[PDB]
């Protein structure tokens, strides 16, 4: 009626990921930009 | 003991209890090589490719 019944250091999980993957991301766009900049440079 | 004398409110517990040797320097498990959460690794994977 007592004992029968029976049913850590934290890991990060999306605050280390949010900022590293929003830099990714932020420098992909750039990456696009920069690409077309070099294409329309080379083009002259 | 109890039957032929006339005992008191008991002022100290006892028992039949078992005495067992810590085990010290518990060793970190097999899965104590991943800190990352299982979708850290799954959303690095997907941003690699």
């Amino acid at each position: 009626w007592v004992r029968y019944q029976e049913c850590a250091p934290a890991t990060l999980t999306f605050e280390n990921m949010a900022g590293v993957f929003m830099l990714v991301a932020g420098g992909i766009v750039a990456g696009i930009f920069l690409i077309f900049i070099e294409i329309a440079y080379k083009r002259h | 003991r109890s039957e032929i004398v006339d005992f008191s409110v008991p002022f100290v517990e006892t028992g039949i209890s078992v005495m067992v040797a810590r085990s010290n320097g518990t060793v970190s498990p097999s899965a104590f090589l991943e800190p990352y959460s299982p979708a850290v690794w799954v959303m690095m994977f997907v941003m690699c490719l």
